[PDB]
């Protein structure tokens, strides 16, 4: 009568199901979060994942920072999130074009765990869509934060 | 992987064999011994150079030695 | 199997990051590469040589090109024990107000850090006077790091 | 390609001249993947398109008497939101403009229509001729805008000043460039280096 | 300049020059050397 | 400046002592009598026998490394005390309080350093503040060599390896995967890195200490 | 042994709860090992990996990643409960392969089957010097 | 026509009476052969005249108005002395590594480098004593004092 | 039964705990805004050439790093400054 | 605000003594690097320079490396 | 009134705390090693902790790290 066993009926892994990801609340949620979704075109998980991520690395740069005491520069002092964001789609890039190398192609090992296809987000090709993705979602998503923090209304 | 030989001056008394514990060294019959038994290493690919077999060696000097070298996924005792 | 331990095949074929350390150790062990001779290793010791000497008057060179840029030599002829040398000059947006302000020491127009070196005095002695002939002295020396 | 730009040079491997405006010249292998050349090669026509338009641009202004010589908006009839019209005509110009390039490459039309032969001329010679006078006219807009170390005279100005006296009016006296004099010196001495290069590299 | 040429700098020399050695060339030196360590 | 000499001679030998027996018994010993066979920098022989950590001649030249350190740093403390003594008029100061440690550390170490930890206070700075800022940038270098002198690395091969499981079974970031397995850092690595770390600390802080005294309060 | 004992599946593996260290990424993408022997009762032993598990009745059947970890195991049930197991190794093809003990006596005997490989018929001092194996990529103790 | 030849100097310089056994013979091939040995040699030679250029350059100031500037003088002086004392420990480094790498025994039988090998245990002890006196004694007037 | 030979991409641990597939997230006509706005950068060397040229901006940056009115280019204050440094010499 | 700051200074000490304590308490018995850490003992040197190196893998050793981290907290 | 008696107090009550708190660290680890029985300890709390220490070591770990930054780099 415990909350905690193995997956599978197989408890030689190291992955032992404990209550937190067993959970089904964390288990949907997780499932519809934009990365887990496979049958998505990956240009389109690169653009959520990028909307979200600018948007949240532009606050903690605009309110805390070499300019913020300055009105106008404040708002203004919110680009270098832009400059981050694409350092981090610089990054990504090169973690494309040497993860999944044209010598090693699937690298092995279909994966069963329920009826379900591998996600091409995987591809050499796929991952330079997501790089693409995140991108330009980054961009818009800092340049909306730019655009509603100075329209919010009595933020 | 790491090169393990064995010498000669080996005495055959099998405790390098009881001391390995990746099942690197064996025991092959010798006609150079009182024992008339020599040691052996045929799965050098799974030695890990822990020299455990160079510490229940008893001869001086020891009959077995373990030279390291290149590390490999099984050499390197990686479990991931 | 990488390719960046390119003179160790040993290390070339490890599937973890000592391959990554041990390539920026072994690489001036020429004695100890993959297919070397004796012929090769000597060769190859004389062209390292020639490495050595270029970056050595590319350094010297660089070293006038800011003293005669940056320093105060001329205003240092003229009073040697007074004022003091300048090395270069200091670009740093993480400055403050106080820091700008309290770096400016020689007489100069933005933030300097004095030079303690000592080549002023060497280059008073040998005969430099003007900011000019380290300058061109400077650009000599790169000419010969070239070549 | 067996022109080739200073005396006998080797044509570099990936250029194998199939591209009609082949001199040979390719340094530091800027471009050598096979989908990337015909997309910078899309891009060098069309910069000599702007430029080819623009170095005729400011010769109409420059030859008669008018106001700009050196800098535009002496007055105009529409202040910023023209600007704000020019880029938007342009997006929706640009947007079909690469939409027709990526169908079969080479574009050059007007608007919306995959192929623009109003005049019916489009033979193989033209297709050269275009590249070779926009390259001239990408060097020769460079020389326009050269008109600062010129200062106050312009380009037609320049050309007058320099017909007066042959010796004391020209870059490496007359201007303040020093530097131009090292610049033809290293690039008549880099051509050598690159035949000694490869010579002792046998 | 005027008759300093060899080797005189123009002003805006480390506001340029600084902000390219501290950030574009080691971030093009680091992503050239990921991509020669890995295969 | 007697007693001072013969610091310096006990620095040499010593110096001397590690380097020569490390290059004399570098090729056997009783102890190891097939060393020639196994190189110049291996990290031991395995803990039989008594145990052979750091046995290989580039361990006796890691060892003699902070001698050489030491010995550099005697002498140059004395060159600059008495220097600092002698520039200021008071050659007498270091002549009758140099026979004692206490003294040196008062009259040298302490006093010297007035202006050099002034370099930034809560009531503004001044040109001496980027070299009190080095200052204490030598002293953190050395405290992290410290650490890779003191620890080993099976201690650390068991953290990485938690945290090779770690990163393996967590959701959202198992999406990427290392192209070379993570490991801990070698036995001779380790001990290179840790020389290297208090080195880089012992120059740092002591040419910060010395360009900030002399500059402080000279010229 | 007299032949090697295929290794087959549908075997009755041990009761045991959920452990943590075991079967990463590695035991997929590139290899693993599988250990089987024969229980006699029901008993409780110590896996290498964590906690204590059953002794299930009849044949047994574990799987772990490392070549030492099924080595410990064996030398475990063979010391403490006298058993007789055996290990094997699995490709990531699926090529299983015979691992222990290879001739089936047991490694520490002699049985008279098998040659002898990695031996210098000389006395280790006898070696010549690094010196003499120089550019010829091979070493003393290799020569 | 004219000249000296190295080999035929160190075979000639060999004592009577045999107070050094074979003297130099083999020492050519010897040092020729190796790299190591060179580099040694020449990492000695140069760590020792780095500190030479501390001690005189203070001492016999060359340069005009090097006196009057202090931090100068410091700062050059501790440069040179840290940079001969690296100097110095690579030379006894590049020694032990003559010693592994390129010392075939068989080459130079009882001169005087394989003649300073057997008596390794003799040099070393007497270091030993050498480095004890000096360390007690000076720590012991120095606590004294204090 | 736990282990299996021929069927190994199921006993092993090859699993996917957190992912579905379905091929709807988005509304009609919004991912077709996406695509022709994410082709361009769609591949390796487009991406590293568009941040390449977007890294001169930090050099076109600084130059504009006026309207920032950083210490940097201000003034150093002609009235205080440290030629005074030591009390043994006014300068030196 | 500097109390703020000294006492995240002693809680982030105090947790790095727990955790090579509780470390070497939960992988005294047997390692997933070492399997057979319980029968070499408590107080054992290392097992040797196999797998890179496993200088002071015991629970010996991570009592002294703690030791160590209790008089920087303290 | 007497500041010598009360640092003094203070101060050696705080050391012979800590060094009994790292001595229970290792007595821990002694009792593992020696004293631990794998069969009267199927389903316990002991055997439970021994089961997930990776998930228990590895938090630590990530508390470790986040303190550290956050307290030194402050
Ligand atoms: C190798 C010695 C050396 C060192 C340690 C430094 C260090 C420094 N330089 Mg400097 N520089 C040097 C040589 C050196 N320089 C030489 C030889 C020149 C003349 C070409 C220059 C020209 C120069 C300028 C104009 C500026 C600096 C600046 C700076 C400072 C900021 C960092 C930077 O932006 O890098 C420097 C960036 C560079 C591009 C210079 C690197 C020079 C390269 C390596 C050689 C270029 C080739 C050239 C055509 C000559 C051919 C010789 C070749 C074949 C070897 C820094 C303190 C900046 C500053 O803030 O001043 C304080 C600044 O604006 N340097
Ligand atoms: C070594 C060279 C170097 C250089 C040149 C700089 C330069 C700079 N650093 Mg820095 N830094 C460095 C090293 C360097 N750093 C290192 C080694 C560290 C680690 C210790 C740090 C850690 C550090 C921190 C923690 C911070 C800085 C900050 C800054 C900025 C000063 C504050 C400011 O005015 O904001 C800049 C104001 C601007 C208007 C600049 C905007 C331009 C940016 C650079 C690019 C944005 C354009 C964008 C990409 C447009 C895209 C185009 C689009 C069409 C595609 C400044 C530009 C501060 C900062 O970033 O401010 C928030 C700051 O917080 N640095
Ligand atoms: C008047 C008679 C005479 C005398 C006194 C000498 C004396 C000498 N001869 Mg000579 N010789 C002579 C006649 C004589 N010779 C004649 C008639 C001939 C024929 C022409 C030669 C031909 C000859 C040759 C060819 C050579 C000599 C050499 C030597 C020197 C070394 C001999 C030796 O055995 O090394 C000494 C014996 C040792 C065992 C060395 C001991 C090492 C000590 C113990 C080391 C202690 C160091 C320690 C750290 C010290 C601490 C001090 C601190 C400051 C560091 C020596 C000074 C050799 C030479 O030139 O060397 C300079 C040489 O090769 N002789
Ligand atoms: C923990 C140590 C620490 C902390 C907290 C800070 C904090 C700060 N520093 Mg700083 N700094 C540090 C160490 C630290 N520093 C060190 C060691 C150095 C020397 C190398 C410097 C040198 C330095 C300089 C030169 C400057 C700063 C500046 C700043 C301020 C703005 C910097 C910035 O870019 O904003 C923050 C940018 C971010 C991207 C923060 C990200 C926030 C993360 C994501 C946490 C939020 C989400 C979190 C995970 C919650 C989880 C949610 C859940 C759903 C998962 C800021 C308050 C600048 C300043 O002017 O100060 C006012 C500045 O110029 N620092
Ligand atoms: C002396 C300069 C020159 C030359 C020889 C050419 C030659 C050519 N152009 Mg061209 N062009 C030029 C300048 C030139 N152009 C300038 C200044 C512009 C800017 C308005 C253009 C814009 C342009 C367009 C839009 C097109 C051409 C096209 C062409 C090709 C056929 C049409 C024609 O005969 O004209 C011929 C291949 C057509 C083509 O498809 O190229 C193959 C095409 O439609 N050109
Ligand atoms: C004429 C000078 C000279 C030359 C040509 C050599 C040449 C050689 N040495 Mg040697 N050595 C020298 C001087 C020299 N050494 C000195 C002065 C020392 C005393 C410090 C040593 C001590 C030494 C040892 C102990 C060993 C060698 C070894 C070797 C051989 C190969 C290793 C190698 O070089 O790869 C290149 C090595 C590296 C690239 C490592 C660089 C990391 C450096 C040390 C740290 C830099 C400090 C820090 C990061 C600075 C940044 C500060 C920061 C604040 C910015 C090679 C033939 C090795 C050998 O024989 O093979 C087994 C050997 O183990 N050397
Ligand atoms: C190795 C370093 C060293 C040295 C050389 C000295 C030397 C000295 N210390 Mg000192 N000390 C040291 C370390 C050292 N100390 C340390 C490390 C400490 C800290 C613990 C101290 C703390 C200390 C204190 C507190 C004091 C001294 C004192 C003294 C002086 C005492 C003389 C004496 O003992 O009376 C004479 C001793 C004897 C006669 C012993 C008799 C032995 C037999 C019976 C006789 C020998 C045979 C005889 C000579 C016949 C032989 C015949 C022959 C001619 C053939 C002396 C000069 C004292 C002093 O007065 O300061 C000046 C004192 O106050 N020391
Ligand atoms: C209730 C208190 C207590 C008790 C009863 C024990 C009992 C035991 N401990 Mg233990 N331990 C304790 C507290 C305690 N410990 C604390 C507080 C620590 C943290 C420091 C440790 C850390 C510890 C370790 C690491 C080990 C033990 C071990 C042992 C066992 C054998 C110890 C031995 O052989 O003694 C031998 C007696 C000595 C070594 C004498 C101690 C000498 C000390 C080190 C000198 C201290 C200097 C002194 C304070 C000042 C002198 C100055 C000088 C000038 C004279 C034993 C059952 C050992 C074991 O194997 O367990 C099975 C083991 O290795 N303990
Ligand atoms: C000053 C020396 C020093 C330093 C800095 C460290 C630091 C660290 N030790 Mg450590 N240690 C030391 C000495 C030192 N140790 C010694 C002498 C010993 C022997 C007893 C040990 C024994 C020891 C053990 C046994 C363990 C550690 C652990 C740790 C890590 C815990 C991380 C943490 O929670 O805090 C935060 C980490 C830091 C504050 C590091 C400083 C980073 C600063 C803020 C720089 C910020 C980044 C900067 C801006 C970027 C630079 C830019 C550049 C790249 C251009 C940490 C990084 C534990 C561990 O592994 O972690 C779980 C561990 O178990 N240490
Ligand atoms: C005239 C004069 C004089 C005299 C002088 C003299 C007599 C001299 C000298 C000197 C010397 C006496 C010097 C020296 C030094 C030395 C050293 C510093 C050493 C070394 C060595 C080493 C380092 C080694 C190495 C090695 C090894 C280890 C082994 C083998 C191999 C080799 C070689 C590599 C006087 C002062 C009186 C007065 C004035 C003048
Ligand atoms: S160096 Fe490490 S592995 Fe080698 S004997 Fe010492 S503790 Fe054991
Ligand atoms: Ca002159």
């Amino acid at each position: 009568q415990q909350v905690i066993q193995p997956l599978n009926g197989d408890p030689f892994v190291g992955m032992l199901e404990t209550p937190v990801t067993s959970a089904p609340i964390v288990a949907n949620y997780l499932s519809n979060l934009p990365a887990y979704r496979t049958g998505v075109a990956p240009n389109l998980r690169g653009v959520e994942i990028g909307l979200a991520h600018g948007f949240l690395l532009a606050g903690p740069f605009i309110k805390l920072g070499p300019l913020r005491d300055v009105p106008g520069t404040a708002e203004v002092v919110g680009c270098m999130s832009a400059a981050l964001v694409l350092i981090l789609a610089l990054c990504l890039s090169l973690y494309g074009n040497a993860a999944f190398q044209n010598q090693p192609s699937m690298g092995k090992k279909t994966l069963s765990g329920r009826p379900l296809p591998q996600d091409p987000l995987m591809s050499e090709e796929g991952w330079a869509k997501f790089a693409a993705g995140f991108t330009v979602g980054g961009l818009s998503g800092v340049a909306w934060a730019y655009i509603l923090t100075q329209v919010c209304l009595g933020r | 992987a790491h090169v393990v030989k064995i010498y000669d001056t080996c005495i055959g008394c099998t405790q390098c064999v009881r001391a390995c514990p990746l099942d690197v060294l064996e025991m092959v019959p010798w006609d150079g011994c009182k024992a008339a038994q020599m040691a052996s290493s045929p799965r050098t690919e799974d030695c890990v150079g822990c020299k455990r077999c160079e510490t229940a060696c008893p001869t001086d000097f020891l009959s077995v030695r373990v030279y390291l070298g290149n590390e490999s996924t099984r050499s390197l005792g990686l479990a991931y | 199997t990488k390719l960046f331990p390119k003179f160790s095949q040993g290390l070339a074929q490890d599937p973890s990051t000592r391959r990554i350390w041990y390539g920026l150790a072994t690489a001036h062990d020429f004695e100890s590469h993959d297919g070397m001779t004796e012929e090769n290793l000597y060769q190859k010791i004389f062209a390292s040589h020639f490495g050595q000497l270029a970056i050595i008057f590319l350094w010297t060179s660089g070293n006038l090109f800011h003293v005669a840029w940056q320093g105060n030599f001329e205003q240092w002829v003229t009073d040697p024990i007074h004022v003091r040398p300048i090395a270069h000059a200091i670009w740093d947006p993480h400055f403050g107000q106080p820091a700008v302000e309290a770096f400016t020491r020689g007489g100069a127009s933005g933030p300097v850090n004095i030079a303690t070196s000592g080549v002023y005095q060497w280059w008073y002695t040998i005969g430099l006077r003007s900011n000019q002939e380290l300058y061109v002295s400077s650009v000599f020396l790169a000419l010969v790091s070239a070549v | 390609l067996p022109a080739i730009p200073l005396a006998d040079v080797q044509s570099l491997s990936y250029l194998d001249g199939h591209l009609p405006g082949d001199m040979g010249f390719d340094p530091l292998h800027l471009g050598s993947g096979v989908l990337s050349q015909d997309w910078l090669r899309y891009a060098e026509v069309v910069h000599g398109r702007w430029a080819m338009l623009g170095v005729v641009g400011c010769l109409t202004p420059e030859a008669l008497a008018m106001r700009g010589t050196i800098p535009p908006e002496r007055g105009v009839e529409d202040n910023q939101t023209l600007l704000i019209i020019e880029i938007a005509v342009f997006s929706f110009l640009e947007s079909k403009r690469y939409e027709g390039y990526k169908k079969t490459g080479e574009g050059g039309f007007i608007n919306s229509y995959p192929f623009d032969p109003v005049g019916l001329n489009s033979p193989k010679h033209a297709v050269n001729e275009l590249q070779q006078n926009g390259r001239l006219a990408m060097l020769a807009f460079l020389g326009f805008a050269s008109t600062a170390a010129v200062n106050g005279q312009g380009p037609i100005e320049s050309l007058q000043t320099h017909i007066a006296d042959p010796a004391h009016n020209n870059v490496f006296t007359s201007s303040v460039g020093k530097e131009s004099c090292v610049f033809v010196a290293v690039l008549s001495i880099l051509p050598m280096l690159i035949e000694a290069n490869k010579a002792l590299g046998k | 300049a005027t008759e300093g040429y060899p080797f005189v700098p123009p002003d805006w020399a480390p506001a340029l020059f600084v902000p390219l050695t501290g950030l574009v060339l080691p971030a093009v030196g680091m992503a050239w050397a990921f991509t020669y360590i890995q295969k | 400046d007697f007693l001072v000499h013969h610091a310096i001679a006990l620095g040499l030998h010593t110096t001397t002592l590690i380097l020569v027996k490390g290059a004399l018994d570098a090729r056997g010993s009783k102890l190891m009598p097939d060393k020639k066979d196994f190189g110049y920098s291996f990290p031991c022989d395995g803990p039989g026998r008594g145990g052979t950590c750091d046995i290989s001649a580039y361990d006796a030249f890691y060892l003699a490394v902070f001698w050489m350190l030491n010995t550099i740093g005697w002498v140059t403390f004395y060159w600059h005390w008495k220097h600092l003594t002698l520039w200021q008029g008071n050659v007498s100061q270091f002549d009758e309080s140099s026979t004692y440690l206490m003294g040196w550390l008062r009259d040298y170490l302490w006093l010297n350093s007035s202006q050099l930890i002034n370099g930034y206070n809560p009531f503004g700075m001044n040109s001496l503040s980027v070299w009190a800022w080095t200052f204490l940038f030598g002293h953190l270098v050395y405290a992290t060599g410290f650490m890779f002198l003191i620890s080993w690395r099976g201690y650390w091969q068991e953290l990485i390896e938690t945290l090779v499981w770690a990163h393996e079974k967590t959701p959202l970031a198992n999406l990427v995967y290392w192209k070379d397995k993570p490991v801990a850092l070698s036995i001779v690595q380790a001990r290179l890195v840790g020389l290297a770390h208090f080195s880089v600390g012992y120059i740092f802080t002591y040419a910060a200490f010395l360009i900030a005294s002399t500059a402080g309060r000279f010229g | 042994p007299w032949k090697q004992p295929e290794l087959d599946p549908d075997t009755p593996s041990p009761i045991f709860g959920g452990s943590t260290g075991g079967l990463l990424r590695k035991a997929q993408v590139e290899e693993f090992y599988v250990i089987t022997w024969e229980s006699p009762k029901e008993q409780i032993f110590e896996m290498p990996t964590g906690g204590a598990a059953i002794m299930r009745k009849g044949p047994n059947l574990l799987k772990f990643a490392r070549k030492e970890q099924c080595m410990a195991l064996t030398t475990q049930l063979r010391s403490k409960f006298r058993q007789t197991p055996c290990f094997y190794r699995v490709y990531a093809d699926g090529k299983v392969q015979y691992l222990h003990p290879k001739d089936g006596v047991y490694p520490e005997k002699v049985n008279a089957g098998r040659v002898g490989v990695n031996q210098n018929m000389r006395s280790i001092g006898k070696n010549v010097d690094p010196i003499k194996v120089k550019f010829t990529g091979s070493a003393p103790f290799e020569i | 026509g004219i000249g000296h030849r190295l080999e035929a100097i160190l075979e000639a310089h060999t004592p009577p009476a045999g107070g050094l056994g074979a003297g130099h013979k083999g020492l050519f091939h010897t040092v020729n052969n190796s790299l190591h040995f060179q580099l040694g040699l020449a990492l000695a030679s140069v760590g020792t005249i780095t500190s030479l250029v501390a001690q005189h350059m203070y001492s016999l100031p060359p340069y005009a108005y090097l006196a009057v500037d202090f931090t100068t003088q410091a700062s050059l002086y501790t440069h040179h002395q840290y940079i001969a004392g690296f100097i110095m420990c690579g030379a006894f480094a590049h020694g032990a590594i003559f010693f592994i790498r390129d010392y075939d025994p068989e080459q130079n039988k009882g001169n005087v480098l394989a003649r300073v090998l057997d008596h390794k245990e003799a040099i070393i002890s007497h270091l030993s004593w050498v480095s004890l006196f000096l360390g007690f004694h000076t720590l012991g007037l120095y606590v004294h004092n204090d | 039964k736990y282990f299996d030979v021929q069927d190994l991409e199921n006993t092993t641990g090859a699993w996917d705990l957190y992912g579905v597939d379905e091929m709807k997230r988005y509304p009609g006509l919004q991912e077709e805004f996406f695509q022709r706005a994410t082709d361009a950068v769609s591949r390796r060397e487009a991406l590293n050439g568009f941040v390449a040229l977007s890294a001169g901006v930090a050099s076109i940056a600084l130059f504009g790093k006026g309207a920032s009115t950083l210490e940097l280019p201000i003034g150093t204050k002609g009235p205080r400054m440290e030629k005074t440094e030591n009390g043994k010499g006014g300068i030196l | 605000t500097s109390d703020f700051l000294v006492h995240h200074i002693h809680a982030f000490t105090i947790h790095v003594t727990v955790l090579i304590l509780l470390k070497g308490v939960l992988f005294a018995r047997s390692s997933r690097l070492i399997p057979d850490k319980a029968n070499l003992g408590f107080r054992f040197p290392c097992d040797g320079p196999g797998r890179g190196g496993t200088c002071q893998v015991s629970a010996w050793d991570h009592v002294f490396l703690g030791l160590f981290w209790m008089y920087n907290s303290l | 009134t007497d500041y010598g008696t009360q640092l003094s107090l203070f101060t050696h009550h705080m050391w012979i705390g800590g060094f009994c708190v790292v001595g229970a660290g290792a007595h821990a680890a002694i009792f593992m090693v020696r004293d631990y029985d794998p069969t009267n300890n199927y389903n316990n709390l002991l055997d439970r902790v021994i089961r997930h220490r990776d998930a228990i070591i590895s938090h630590l770990n990530w508390v470790s790290i986040f303190l550290g930054f956050h307290s030194f780099g402050l």
